[PDB]
C-alpha cells in the first residue's frame, strides 16, 4: 500500500582542517530510475560558521532544515548570542530521537569551526548518534569515498611516508578528484558539485561540473 | 469589600504584588557585591533559640557548579523557585551541552514569578540574589516579587536594606579586589544586625573564575572576623 | 464604589474602570518615542535604573529581522507578549517562508489582548508597546494599549510625562516624510530632550536607538554606538 | 562491539573496542564505547548505540539533580535502579540497550549490569557484546580477586585482543579505563594492530 | 441598589441593567449611517481626526467580513472588531459546509444569537457595540440590518448610530431611497453627515464611505476617490 | 472544581490563614523532645483520660519507619493523612535507593507538602505542627520540627502545643551537657519539664523512649510512677 | 459570583472553624443512641424520635443499619446525610473483601469512611456531614470493639459512649457504674435501661420508644439480633421492680 | 486516502519570457474506465499563481476547497499583499508532510505555476512532500514520455518565447496521447503573464495513422 | 483451545422437591495435574448453589465478582435473592466483557425460597441463559454427559434415586473424558437439609 519512504540519493563530503572546513555535495534529485532536477544542492548555510548537509529521503531533508532554522533563532532571542558548532549537535540528537518510533530518513553532517577555530566534523546516524571526526562521507556513494580518504588524508596502510598535515590548496583537489571516481561507478551522483570552504572570515562556494548520465 | 486577586489599583499598580514587596521587609538582610575579582555574598541567620541548631537553616543554597543564590524574606516558598531553576540548568545542560548563563537563569525563574490566578494562586513573597560566573565574567542579579529583574553591582535585601544602601554606595568602586569586598560586607553586616557578630549569625559562599562555588565554613571564616 | 472591582462590571455611565486603570500603569512607565520616513522607521527610548550602582532597565526588544517593539508598563506581561510576538512570527515563516506583515501581526494582539478584558477574574495586560515594522508597503509605526484598541500613526509617544513629546512631534511633522536617517534620529531626540527636567538630559548610558531600514536589518543601539547619534545636538534653551 | 568490566581488590577496570559497524559496512573505527556518566560513574555502549548514549546521558541529567538536593553523591545501587525503571517503560517497543554501571561506592566497588529487557544483576565479571563469549573464555582463566594493578591491565588488555580476532564485528582500538577510590582514571588506547606485533614475540 | 452589577439578576421591576449599561457606551462613538438604495447599499462614517499625529487610514469603522457583506460599527472598537472575526469566520462555516454564499436573513441571525449569548451570565459582560450590516445579491436584493448590544435584529432601509442618531435619521426620511441608484446616494449621504456634529465640539473631521451593488457586481469595496471628492465638493453648498 | 484563592496576602505582608492556623495549634496538648547523645526521648503531656476509652486509639506517637517516630500537636484530623502520605513516601524510597529513608529526607517531604497547600486553589492550609524525631544511619540521634508554613528546622530540645512558651523557657535554664549524661537522666529532664506545665501529675503524661536500634518503647505508668518519685525526691531533700 | 460564595472551608481568627462546629452544635439535640460493652457482646441503644400514632414500623429498624457480616452502626443527626454514609462505607467493606477475601476488621473500616469526612472540612468549597455515629462489631484481632465518630472526622474507641441530646448528662451516670471486664450481657441490657430512663424526658419508657440490638459472638455467625417488642417492656418492668424495692429500702 | 478511486492523469509545464504554461486533459479515470469525461483538472488561483493536479480528484476538490478559502479571506483585509506562487508552494508542502506523518495522505500530485515580480515560478508538489523548482515539470507518465523532450529542447535553448512554449507543449500531449492507455483527446491550456491567468477551452490534438498500413 | 486449557465438568439435575449439583476436583495445565481439591461450586446463600467452569482464572474470578454483588443485593434490600433474579444478575455480568470475555460458563441450581420449588440454568460465556426441566451440563466433556442423562433421566424422584442418577451421570462421563476426573463432589440439597457427598472415583 502507501508507503512513507523513498530513496532520493545524494552524496556529501565533509573534512576537517586545521583552520578550515570544507563541505561538499553533488546536486541531483532523483527518485526511481528517473532524474527530477540536476540543480538541487545540499549545502545548508547555518551560521556562517556553520553548515550542515542532508542527504536521504528529500521530504525529511526539507522538514528538518527549517525545524533546525527555527530553534538557533530561538536560542538567540533567549541568550543573545548564537550558537556554537558543538552545541548545533547536541541540539540535533535530541531532534532525531524525538522521532524514535518513526524516524528521518536522512544522513546528517555537521561541518564548520569550533571556538578556537579548528575545523569540525560531526556524522549523524539518522537515530542520533554522534561523534567527532575529522573527514566523514555520506549518502549512496559513501562505501566508495570513505576508503579513498583513509589512504590520504589518514595516510593509512603506508610506510615510510612523511605525514605533513593537509593544506587547503590539497584538500580543494582531492575533493574534487574524488566526486569524478564517485560519479563514474554510482548510478546516483550527479551533474555539479557544490564546494562550501567555511573560514575564519566567511563562507565560499564554488560549482565543478561533472557528467551528465 | 472583597476584591479579587488580579485587580488594578485607582493609582494603577496592583494590590497583592504591591503588598509581597512589603513581605520581603520581614526577612534576614542579605548582601552580595560584584568585583571584577569574582562574587561575594553573605546574609545573616537571625538565630532565634539557643537550643536550636544553627546549620539546620540556610539562606545561601547553590543552584549549579557556578551559581550560587540568596533569598530573604518568606523561606518555605522560596524552595519551589530554587528546584525550579536546578532543573532548568539541567535542561539545558541535556540539550546543548553547556552550561547556562546566570542572566539566562534569571529570566526562566522571573517568567514563573507571576502566574498566580483563578485557572490551570499568589504571588511569591521571596526576593532573589544571584551571584554566578559566565562567560562574561562574574555576575549579579536581584530578581522581585514583581518578576523583575536587573543586573546591580552591590545589592542589599532584607528588613535593613534601605539602611545598608546608603553604607554600601560610600564603600563601593569598580577596582574592588575580592578580599577586601568580603571584609567590607562583614562591616556593614555588623552595624544592622541585633546580635553580635561571631563565626555563628552569619554565613558567606563566593564564587570565582577559576574554582566552582565555594562555601564557607566555621573554621576559614573566622579569620576575617578577627581581622575585621 | 461598587462598580469598580471587576472587569466584567460596566459603570452606569457606560466606562469599565478596570481598563481605565491599566491606562494608569503605563502612565508610570518611561517615556519612549517612535516616528518614520519615507524609507526608515526610527523608535527612541529612555531608560531608568534605581541606584547609581544598577543597570538601566532595557525596554527595546528584538522580535524579528524587520519588527521591534518598545514597552512601558509592567515588564512581566511585556515578556509574556513578546514571547507570543515571537512564536507568531517564525511559524508564518515556517508556513508560507516569508516575512510576516505588520499590520496582520498586530491583528492577532488586539484578538489575543481583548479576551482576558471580557471575562471573569481576568485582568487586562497593562504595556505600552509602540512597534515599528517593514510591510512591502514601507515603514509603519503603531502603537497598542491596554484597552486592546492598536492605532495606525506616524509618530507618537507614550510613558510619563509624554504629552510634551507630543506638542514636539506636531509642529515638526510636515519635515519627517523627506530627511535621511542622520535628522530623523535626531529629530526624535529633541522629543526625549522635551520630556526631562531641566537639569540632566542624555548621557549616553540611559537612551536606546533602534532602526530599521530600507536595506537595513532592525538594529538595536547600546550606550556606546549611541556616542555618534548623540552628538551634534543644540544646548537646551533657556 | 566487545565490553568487559571485573572488579578485583584495586577497584574496577573497563575495556571496549571501537569498532561500530552498518551490516557489512564498517562505519567508524574510533567510537568511543565507555562513556562518561560522572567524574565517579562509567557506563558501557552495548547494543543499540543511539539507545545507550540517549538513556545514560538522561541518567547523568538525573543523578546531577539527586546530588543538588540530598548534598551527597548517588550510590552505584541506586543508579542502576533509575536506569532499569526508565527503560522498562518502554519494553516491548524495541529498544536495545545491554550497558553496564560501574563506580566506587560508599560500599566499596560497583558493578551492576543493566538490559533493555530489565535484568538488573550484581556480579564481580561481566562481558557484553557480540564478540562477548570469546572475552570470557581468555578471562575466566587468569581472573583473581588478588591481582595486581598492572597484571590486572594485562588480563583485558589481551581480552579484548582476542575477542577482536575472532569477531567480524569487533575491532578496532582497545579502550580502558580503572575506577579508584577518588574517581574514575584512563588509562590507555592501544591499536590492535600495535598489539599483533606486542603479542606475537 | 445591587440588583446591576451581575448580568444573571433581574431588577425588581424586571430589567437588565447590565445591557442598559452597555447601550449607553453606543452614544459615545461618534456616528455611523448606512441607508440601501434601489439596487444597492452605501454605508457612511464620519470619523473624527483626535490629533494631528494620526494616519489618515488608520483604524478604520469600516469592516469587511465577507466577499458581499459589509459592516460598519459604532461603540468600543476592541469588541467592534472581536464581533468582526466571529462573523467573518461564521460566513467560512456555511461555504465549507453548504457551498454557496450566506444569505443575511441568517447571517445576522447567527451572530445575533452570539452576542445574545453574553447577556446570560455572571461570568462575562455585554458587548459594548452596535453595528449595521448591508450586502446584495442578483437573486435576492440588497439588505440591511442592524444588530444592538442585547441581541435584536431588524431590517431597515436606512439607519444610524452615534451619539447624534434622531438627529440624523431625522433627515434620512426626507429622502427618497426607493428609487434612487447608488450613485445620487453618494452625495446625499455625505450631506446628512456634514449638518451633524458642529465646530464647536469637534476641531476636523474625516469621510470614509462604503459601498456595494451590482454596480460594484455584487462585491464590497470602498468608494474610488474621485466620487467622494465630488460628495466633498457637495459639502459646502449646506451653508445656504 | 472549586477554584478559589484561600491564602492572600494582607496589606501589610502576612497570609492570614497560615497565622489563624497557628493558632489552632496553639491550644492543641502539649508535646515535648529532648534528644540524648545515644537515646532519644519525646513524650506527650496531657493525655487527659476519660477512663471508658481505648488508650491506644488516643495516641499521639506513631511511627513513619523503624527509625522514625512522629509527635504533634494542633487538630487530629488533618494530622493522620499527614501521617499517611508520609508512609507511603518512606516507603517508595525504599523502591528507590536502597537505604532507609533518613530523618532529614522525611522531613522535607512533610515541609513541602505542607508549603504548596498553602499555594494551591481551594485549600485551607493545615492546623499541626510535627515533631520528627530518628536516630539514621552511623547513629546521629537528631530531631526536627514543623511549623504549619512549612519550615523544618532542627533542635536539640522543644515543645510544642498549648503553654509552648514556659516550657522553651524552662528548658533553656536546664539543657546542661550532664542532664543527657546517662540514658534514665535524659528522661529525668522530660519529667521534669511537663510537670513544670499543664499540670500530669504522673496520670495524663505518656513517654516514649527509643535507643537508638530498637522501635519506639512505651514505658507503662509504672516506672512513670517510679520517675515522679525520684523527681520528686531529690527535690523534696535539696529545698 | 465571588460575592454569592460563604466560604465554608476557611479558619476563624480565633484559630477553630465555624461551620464543623454548627454541625457538632446541631448533633446535640435530635436523637439518642448509646452502647455498652465489658464482655462477650455489645449491644445498641438507640431512641425513637417519630412516635406518631400512624407509622408501619418496617424496614427491620429504624436508627441501626447492618454494614458488613460482622458489624453495624447506630447513626445520629440529619438522616438525609445519614443514607449516603450508610451505603458509602458498605461497599467499602465489600471492596476490602473483594481485594483480600476476608472479613474488614472494624476499626480500618471506621478510619477508611472518617477520611472520606474529613475531606469536606478541608477543601471542595462544600457543606460538611452533620452526621455523628457509633459502630459495633466483631473481629479475630481485637474481639468486640466500640467506636465513635464525629463530623471533623476524628474517632475513637471506648467502653461506654452516648450521643443524645443529654449525653453529658449520660456520660457522667455511665462512669459512676460499670465494671471493666465483668458487666456480661444481663447487666448492660440491665445498665442501659437505666441509663435512657434518666436522659429521656417523656417517663415511664414505654417499650416503643427504644430500639436495642445486640452483637453476639456465635461460632461462624457472630448474631446480630434486633431483640422484638415483647422482651423490650420485661425488661423495662424488670428496671421498675428494683427501683421501689431500692428506694423504699433506704 | 487508502486507496484512490477517481484517478487523473499526467500534467504538463514549462516557463518561457514572461510566463508559465500548463496543460492537462479533462479525464477521471476509474480503474480503465472512463467515467467522467468532461472535468476541469486546473484551478486558477487569485491572479499570479496556477494548480494543476494528479492522482485522486476527490482529494484534488478538497484541496480546491481550502485554498479558496485562504484567498479569499485574505483578500478582504484590505493589506496590499496577496500570496506569492512561492509561498502557496511553501504551504502547500507542508501540508502534504503533515499528513503522512499522520499515514493518512493525499493521493495527489500538483505543479504550481505563477508570474509573481517579474519574473516566472514552477514548483512540483508530491504525496509524500518532496518538492523542487524547475524550469519544466511533468507528472505520471509525462516524466517517462513528455519529459526528455522538454529537456533537450531547454538544454539547447535556455529562454523560449511564448509562442515557442504553447507549441512544444502541444507536441507532447500528442506523445501522451499515442502511448498511455489512460489518456484523452480533449485537454485545455492554461496560461499566467503579467496579465493575468487564461484557461483556454476544451482543445484537441491531431493523430498521424499512416503507419497502419504497413503489413 | 482455551476452554480445554484446565477442564472441568459441572451437572445440575433437578428432582421431585430437590436438586442436585455435581463438579469434579481436577486442576492442571494441559497435561499435569497440580492438586486435587480445586472448588468449582460456590454457596450463594442458603439452598442455592453455582457451579463455575472453564478457564481456571475465570472461576476464580467471577465467582468473587459475584459474590460482591450479591452481598450489596442482600443488604440494601431485606431479603435473600430469588434464585431466578441471580440468573439475570450473572447475565449482566458477562455481557459487559462482551469483547474482552470471560471464559467460563456457570451452571445455577436451588431452590425456590419461598415455595420450595427448584431451577436450574445454564449459561454461555456471553450470557445467553437457558432454563430447562430435567438437567443442564457444563464443561469439556458436555457430550458425554448427555449420552447419561438423557438414558438415566425419570421426572418424579426422591432424593435418594436423584443421587443414584447423578452419581451414575458423572462416574462414567468423566471416566471417558481424559483431562477432567480425580474425584467428584456430590451436592444434594433440599427444603429441610443439605448433603455433600464425594464419591470414590478413579483416580487414574
Amino acid at each position: 500500500r502507501f508507503s512513507p519512504y523513498v530513496f532520493n540519493g545524494g552524496t556529501i563530503l565533509a573534512i576537517a582542517g586545521e583552520d578550515f572546513a570544507i563541505v561538499a555535495s553533488d546536486t541531483r534529485l532523483s527518485e526511481g530510475f528517473s532524474i527530477h532536477t540536476r540543480d538541487s544542492p545540499k549545502c545548508y548555510k547555518l551560521t556562517d560558521k556553520t553548515v550542515i548537509g542532508c542527504s536521504g529521503f528529500h521530504g525529511d531533508c526539507l522538514t528538518l532544515t527549517k525545524i533546525i532554522e527555527a530553534r538557533l533563532k530561538m536560542y538567540k532571542h533567549s541568550n543573545n548570542k548564537a550558537m556554537t558548532t558543538g552545541a548545533i549537535a547536541a541540539m540535533l540528537s535530541t531532534i532525531l530521537y524525538s522521532r524514535r518510533f518513526f524516524p528521518y530518513y536522512v544522513y546528517n553532517i555537521i561541518g564548520g569551526l569550533d571556538e578556537e577555530g579548528k575545523g569540525a566534523v560531526y556524522s549523524f546516524d539518522p537515530v542520533g548518534s554522534y561523534q567527532r571526526d575529522s573527514f566523514k562521507a555520506g549518502g549512496s556513494a559513501s562505501a566508495m569515498l570513505q576508503p579513498l580518504l583513509d589512504n590520504q588524508v589518514g595516510f593509512k596502510n603506508m610506510q615510510n611516508v612523511e605525514h605533513v598535515p593537509l593544506s587547503l590548496d590539497r584538500a580543494m583537489r582531492l575533493v574534487k578528484d574524488v566526486f569524478i571516481s564517485a560519479a563514474e561507478r554510482d548510478v546516483y551522483t550527479g551533474d555539479a558539485l557544490r564546494i562550501c570552504i567555511v573560514t575564519k572570515e566567511g563562507i565560499r562556494e564554488e560549482t565543478v561540473s561533472l557528467r551528465k548520465d | 469589600y472583597d476584591r479579587g486577586v488580579n485587580t488594578f489599583s485607582p493609582e494603577g499598580r496592583l494590590f497583592q504584588v504591591e503588598y509581597a514587596i512589603e513581605a520581603i521587609k520581614l526577612g534576614s538582610t542579605a548582601i552580595g557585591i560584584q568585583t571584577s575579582e569574582g562574587v561575594c555574598l553573605a546574609v545573616e541567620k537571625r538565630i532565634t533559640s539557643p537550643l536550636m541548631e544553627p546549620s539546620s537553616i540556610e539562606k545561601i543554597v547553590e543552584i549549579d557548579a557556578h551559581i550560587g543564590c540568596a533569598m530573604s524574606g518568606l523561606i518555605a516558598d522560596a524552595k519551589t523557585l530554587i528546584d525550579k531553576a536546578r532543573v532548568e540548568t539541567q535542561n539545558h545542560w541535556f540539550t546543548y551541552n553547556e552550561t547556562m548563563t546566570v542572566e539566562s537563569v534569571t529570566q526562566a525563574v522571573s517568567n514563573l514569578a507571576l502566574q498566580f490566578g483563578e485557572e490551570d494562586s499568589r504571588p511569591f513573597g521571596v526576593a532573589l540574589l544571584f551571584g554566578g560566573v559566565d562567560e562574561k565574567g562574574p555576575q549579579l542579579f536581584h530578581m522581585d516579587p514583581s518578576g523583575t529583574f536587573v543586573q546591580c553591582d552591590a545589592r542589599a535585601i532584607g528588613s535593613a536594606s534601605e539602611g545598608a544602601q546608603s553604607s554600601l554606595q560610600e564603600v563601593y568602586h569598580k577596582s574592588m579586589t575580592l578580599k577586601e569586598a568580603i571584609k567590607s560586607s562583614l562591616i556593614i553586616l555588623k552595624q544592622v544586625m541585633e546580635e553580635k557578630l561571631n563565626a555563628t549569625n552569619i554565613e558567606l559562599a563566593t564564587v570565582q573564575p577559576g574554582q566552582n562555588f565555594h562555601m564557607f565554613t566555621k573554621e576559614e571564616l573566622e579569620e576575617v572576623i578577627k581581622d575585621i | 464604589n461598587q462598580y469598580d472591582n471587576d472587569v466584567t462590571v460596566w459603570s452606569p455611565q457606560g466606562r469599565i474602570h478596570q481598563i481605565e486603570y491599566a491606562m494608569e500603569a503605563v502612565k508610570q512607565g518611561s517615556a519612549t518615542v517612535g516616528l518614520k520616513s519615507k524609507t526608515h522607521a526610527v523608535l527612541v527610548a529612555l531608560k531608568r535604573a534605581q541606584s547609581e550602582l544598577a543597570a538601566h532597565q532595557k525596554k527595546i526588544l528584538h522580535v524579528d529581522n524587520h519588527i521591534g517593539i518598545s514597552i512601558a508598563g509592567l515588564t512581566a506581561d511585556a515578556r509574556l507578549l513578546c514571547n507570543f510576538m515571537r512564536q507568531e512570527c517564525l511559524d508564518s515563516r515556517f508556513v508560507f517562508d516569508r516575512p510576516l506583515p505588520v499590520s496582520r501581526l498586530v491583528s492577532l494582539i488586539g484578538s489575543k489582548t481583548q479576551i482576558p478584558t471580557q471575562r471573569y477574574g481576568r485582568r487586562p495586560y497593562g504595556v505600552g508597546l509602540l512597534i515599528a515594522g517593514y510591510d512591502d508597503m514601507g515603514p509603519h509605526i503603531f502603537q497598542t494599549c491596554p484597552s486592546a484598541n492598536y492605532f495606525d500613526c506616524r509618530a507618537m509617544s507614550i510613558g510619563a510625562r509624554s504629552q510634551s513629546a507630543r506638542t514636539y512631534l506636531e509642529r515638526h511633522m510636515s519635515e519627517f516624510m523627506e530627511c535621511n536617517l542622520n535628522e530623523l534620529v535626531k529629530h526624535g531626540l529633541r522629543a526625549l530632550r522635551e520630556t526631562l527636567p531641566a537639569e540632566q538630559d542624555l548621557t549616553t548610558k540611559n537612551v536606546s536607538i533602534g532602526i530599521v531600514g530600507k536595506d537595513l536589518e532592525f538594529t538595536i543601539y547600546d550606550d556606546d554606538d549611541v556616542s555618534p547619534f548623540l552628538e551634534g545636538l543644540e544646548e537646551r534653551p533657556q | 562491539t566487545t565490553t568487559l568490566a571485573f572488579k578485583f581488590r584495586h577497584g574496577v577496570i573497563v575495556a571496549a573496542d571501537s569498532r561500530a559497524t552498518a551490516g557489512a559496512y564498517i562505519a567508524s573505527q574510533t567510537v568511543k564505547k565507555v562513556i562518561e556518566i560522572n567524574p565517579y560513574l562509567l557506563g558501557t555502549m552495548a547494543g543499540g548505540a543511539a539507545d545507550c548514549s540517549f538513556w545514560e546521558r538522561l541518567l547523568a541529567r538525573q543523578c546531577r539533580i539527586y546530588e543538588l538536593r540530598n548534598k551527597e553523591r548517588i550510590s552505584v545501587a541506586a543508579a542502576s535502579k533509575l536506569l532499569a525503571n526508565m527503560v522498562y517503560q518502554y519494553k516491548g517497543m524495541g529498544l536495545s540497550m545491554g550497558t553496564m554501571i560501574c563506580g566506587w561506592d560508599k560500599r566499596g566497588p560497583g558493578l551492576y549490569y543493566v538490559d533493555s529487557e530489565g535484568n538488573r544483576i550484581s556480579g564481580a565479571t561481566f562481558s557484553v557484546g557480540s564478540g562477548s563469549v570469546y572475552a570470557y573464555g581468555v578471562m575466566d582463566r587468569g581472573y583473581s580477586y588478588d591481582l595486581e594493578v598492572e597484571q590486572a591491565y594485562d588480563l583485558a588488555r589481551r581480552a579484548i585482543y582476542q575477542a577482536t580476532y575472532r569477531d567480524a564485528y569487533s575491532g578496532g582500538a582497545v579502550n580502558l579505563y580503572h575506577v579508584r577510590e577518588d574517581g574514575w582514571i584512563r588509562v590507555s588506547s592501544d591499536n590492535v594492530a600495535d598489539l599483533h606485533e606486542k603479542y606475537s614475540g | 441598589t445591587g440588583y446591576d452589577l451581575s448580568a444573571s439578576t433581574f431588577s425588581p421591576d424586571g430589567r437588565v441593567f447590565q445591557v442598559e449599561y452597555a447601550m449607553k457606551a453606543v452614544e459615545n462613538s461618534s456616528t455611523a449611517i448606512g441607508i440601501r438604495c434601489k439596487d444597492g447599499v452605501v454605508f457612511g462614517v464620519e470619523k473624527l481626526v483626535l490629533s494631528k499625529l494620526y494616519e489618515e487610514g488608520s483604524n478604520k469603522r469600516l469592516f469587511n467580513v465577507d466577499r458581499h457583506v459589509g459592516m460598519a460599527v459604532a461603540g468600543l472598537l476592541a469588541d467592534a472588531r472581536s464581533l468582526a472575526d466571529i462573523a467573518r469566520e461564521e460566513a467560512s462555516n456555511f461555504r465549507s459546509n453548504f457551498g454557496y454564499n450566506i444569505p443575511l436573513k441568517h447571517l445576522a441571525d447567527r451572530v445575533a444569537m452570539y452576542v445574545h449569548a453574553y447577556t446570560l451570565y455572571s461570568a462575562v459582560r455585554p458587548f459594548g457595540c452596535s453595528f449595521m450590516l448591508g450586502s446584495y445579491s442578483v437573486n435576492d436584493g440588497a439588505q440591511l440590518y442592524m444588530i444592538d448590544p442585547s441581541g435584536v435584529s431588524y431590517g431597515y432601509w436606512g439607519c444610524a448610530i452615534g451619539k447624534a442618531r434622531q438627529a440624523a435619521k431625522t433627515e434620512i426620511e426626507k429622502l427618497q431611497m426607493k428609487e434612487m441608484t447608488c450613485r445620487d446616494i453618494v452625495k446625499e449621504v455625505a450631506k446628512i453627515i456634514y449638518i451633524v456634529h458642529d465646530e464647536v465640539k469637534d476641531k476636523a473631521f474625516e469621510l470614509e464611505l462604503s459601498w456595494v451593488g451590482e454596480l460594484t457586481n455584487g462585491r464590497h469595496e470602498i468608494v474610488p476617490k474621485d466620487i467622494r471628492e465630488e460628495a466633498e465638493k457637495y459639502a459646502k453648498e449646506s451653508l445656504k | 472544581s472549586y477554584d478559589r484563592a484561600i491564602t492572600v496576602f494582607s496589606p501589610d505582608g502576612h497570609l492570614f490563614q497560615v497565622e489563624y492556623a497557628q493558632e489552632a495549634v496553639k491550644k492543641g496538648s502539649t508535646a515535648v523532645g529532648v534528644r540524648g547523645r545515644d537515646i532519644v526521648v519525646l513524650g506527650v503531656e496531657k493525655k487527659s483520660v476519660a477512663k471508658l476509652q481505648d488508650e491506644r486509639t488516643v495516641r499521639k506517637i506513631c511511627a513513619l519507619d523503624d527509625n522514625v517516630c512522629m509527635a504533634f500537636a494542633g487538630l487530629t484530623a488533618d494530622a493522620r493523612i499527614v501521617i499517611n502520605r508520609a508512609r507511603v513516601e518512606c516507603q517508595s524510597h525504599r523502591l528507590t535507593v536502597e537505604d532507609p529513608v533518613t530523618v532529614e529526607y522525611i522531613t522535607r517531604y512533610i515541609a513541602s507538602l505542607k508549603q504548596r497547600y498553602t499555594q494551591s486553589n481551594g485549600r485551607r492550609p493545615f492546623g499541626i505542627s510535627a515533631l520528627i524525631v530518628g536516630f539514621d544511619f552511623d547513629g546521629t540521634p537528631r530531631l526536627y520540627q514543623t511549623d504549619p508554613s512549612g519550615t523544618y528546622h532542627a533542635w536539640k530540645a522543644n515543645a510544642i502545643g498549648r503553654g509552648a512558651k514556659s516550657v522553651r523557657e524552662f528548658l533553656e535554664k536546664n539543657y546542661t551537657d550532664e542532664a543527657i549524661e546517662t540514658d534514665d537522666l535524659t528522661i529525668k529532664l522530660v519529667i521534669k519539664a511537663l510537670l513544670e506545665v499543664v499540670q500530669s501529675g504522673g496520670k495524663n503524661i505518656e513517654l516514649a523512649v527509643m535507643r537508638r536500634d530498637q522501635s519506639l518503647k512505651i514505658l507503662n505508668p509504672e516506672e512513670i510512677e517510679k520517675y515522679v518519685a525520684e523527681i520528686e525526691k531529690e527535690k523534696e531533700e535539696n529545698e | 459570583s465571588r460575592r454569592y460564595d460563604s466560604r465554608t472551608t476557611i479558619f476563624s481568627p480565633e484559630g477553630r472553624l465555624y461551620q464543623v462546629e454548627y454541625a457538632m452544635e446541631a448533633i446535640g439535640h435530635a436523637g439518642t443512641c448509646l452502647g455498652i460493652l465489658a464482655n462477650d457482646g455489645v449491644l445498641l441503644a438507640a431512641e425513637r424520635r417519630n412516635i406518631h400514632k400512624l407509622l408501619d414500623e418496617v424496614f427491620f429498624s429504624e436508627k441501626i443499619y447492618k454494614l458488613n457480616e460482622d458489624m453495624a452502626c447506630s447513626v445520629a443527626g440529619i438522616t438525609s446525610d445519614a443514607n449516603v454514609l450508610t451505603n458509602e462505607l458498605r461497599l467499602i467493606a465489600q471492596r476490602y473483601l473483594l481485594q483480600y477475601q476476608e472479613p474488614i476488621p472494624c476499626e480500618q473500616l471506621v478510619t477508611a469512611l472518617c477520611d472520606i469526612k474529613q475531606a469536606y472540612t478541608q477543601f471542595g468549597g462544600k457543606r460538611p456531614f452533620g452526621v455523628s455515629l457509633l459502630y459495633i462489631g466483631w473481629d479475630k484481632h481485637y474481639g468486640f470493639q466500640l467506636y465513635q465518630s464525629d463530623p471533623s472526622g476524628n474517632y475513637g474507641g471506648w467502653k461506654a459512649t452516648c450521643i443524645g441530646n443529654n449525653s453529658a448528662a449520660a456520660v457522667s451516670m455511665l462512669k459512676q457504674d460499670y465494671k471493666e471486664g465483668e458487666m456480661t450481657l444481663k447487666s448492660a441490657l440491665a445498665l442501659a435501661i437505666k441509663v435512657l430512663n434518666k436522659t429521656m424526658d417523656v417517663s415511664k419508657l414505654s417499650a416503643e420508644k427504644v430500639e436495642i440490638a445486640t452483637l453476639t459472638r456465635e461460632n461462624g455467625k457472630t448474631v446480630i439480633r434486633v431483640l422484638k417488642q415483647k422482651e423490650v417492656e420485661q425488661l423495662i418492668k424488670k428496671h421498675e421492680e428494683e427501683e421501689a424495692k431500692a428506694e423504699r429500702e433506704k | 486516502t487508502q486507496n484512490p478511486m477517481v484517478t487523473g492523469t499526467s500534467v504538463l509545464g514549462v516557463k518561457f519570457e514572461g510566463g508559465v504554461v500548463i496543460a492537462a486533459d479533462m479525464l477521471g479515470s476509474y480503474g480503465s474506465l472512463a467515467r467522467f469525461r468532461n472535468i476541469s483538472r486546473i484551478m486558477r488561483v487569485n491572479n499570479s499563481t496556477m494548480l494543476g493536479a494528479s492522482g485522486d480528484y476527490a482529494d484534488f476538490q478538497y484541496l480546491k476547497q481550502v485554498l479558496g478559502q485562504m484567498v479569499i479571506d485574505e483578500e478582504l483585509l484590505g493589506d496590499g499583499h496577496s500570496y506569492s506562487p512561492r509561498a502557496i508552494h511553501s504551504w502547500l508542502t507542508r501540508a502534504m508532510y503533515s499528513r503522512r506523518s499522520k499515514m493518512n495522505p493525499l493521493w495527489n500530485t500538483m505543479v504550481i505555476g505563477g508570474y509573481a515580480d517579474g519574473e516566472s515560478f514552477l514548483g512540483y508538489v508530491d504525496m509524500l512532500g518532496v518538492a523542487y523548482e524547475a524550469p519544466s515539470l511533468a507528472t505520471g507518465y509525462g516524466a517517462y514520455l513528455a519529459q526528455p523532450l522538454l529537456r533537450e529542447v531547454l538544454e539547447k535553448q535556455p529562454v523560449l518565447s511564448q509562442t515557442e512554449a504553447r507549441d512544444l507543449v502541444e507536441r507532447c500531449m500528442r506523445v501522451l496521447y499515442y502511448r498511455d492507455a489512460r489518456s484523452y483527446n480533449r485537454f485545455q491550456i492554461a496560461t499566467v503573464t503579467e496579465k493575468g491567468v487564461e484557461i483556454e477551452g476544451p482543445l484537441s490534438t491531431e493523430t498521424n495513422w499512416d503507419i497502419a498500413h504497413m503489413i | 483451545s482455551i476452554m480445554s486449557y484446565n477442564g472441568g465438568a459441572v451437572m445440575a439435575m433437578k428432582g421431585k422437591n430437590c436438586v442436585a449439583i455435581a463438579a469434579d476436583r481436577r486442576f492442571g495445565i494441559q497435561a499435569q495435574m497440580v492438586t486435587t481439591d480445586f472448588q468449582k461450586i460456590f454457596p450463594m446463600g442458603d439452598r442455592l448453589y453455582i457451579g463455575l467452569a472453564g478457564l481456571a482464572t475465570d472461576v476464580q474470578t467471577v465467582a468473587q465478582r459475584l459474590k460482591f454483588r450479591l452481598n450489596l443485593y442482600e443488604l440494601k434490600e431485606g431479603r435473600q435473592i430469588k434464585p431466578y433474579t441471580l440468573m439475570s444478575m450473572v447475565a449482566n455480568l458477562l455481557y459487559e466483557k462482551r469483547f474482552g470475555p470471560y471464559y467460563t460458563e456457570p451452571v445455577i441450581a436451588g431452590l425456590d425460597p419461598k415455595t420450595f420449588k427448584p431451577f436450574i440454568c445454564s449459561l454461555d460465556l456471553i450470557g445467553c441463559p437457558m432454563v430447562t426441566d430435567d438437567f443442564v451440563v457444563s464443561g469439556t466433556c458436555a457430550e458425554q454427559m448427555y449420552g447419561m442423562c438423557e438414558s438415566l433421566w425419570e421426572p418424579n424422584m426422591d432424593p435418594d434415586h436423584l443421587f443414584e442418577t447423578i452419581s451414575q451421570a458423572m462416574l462414567n462421563a468423566v471416566d471417558r473424558d481424559a483431562v477432567s476426573g480425580m474425584g467428584v463432589i456430590v451436592h444434594i440439597i433440599e427444603k429441610d437439609k443439605i448433603t455433600t457427598r464425594t464419591l470414590k472415583a478413579r483416580m487414574d
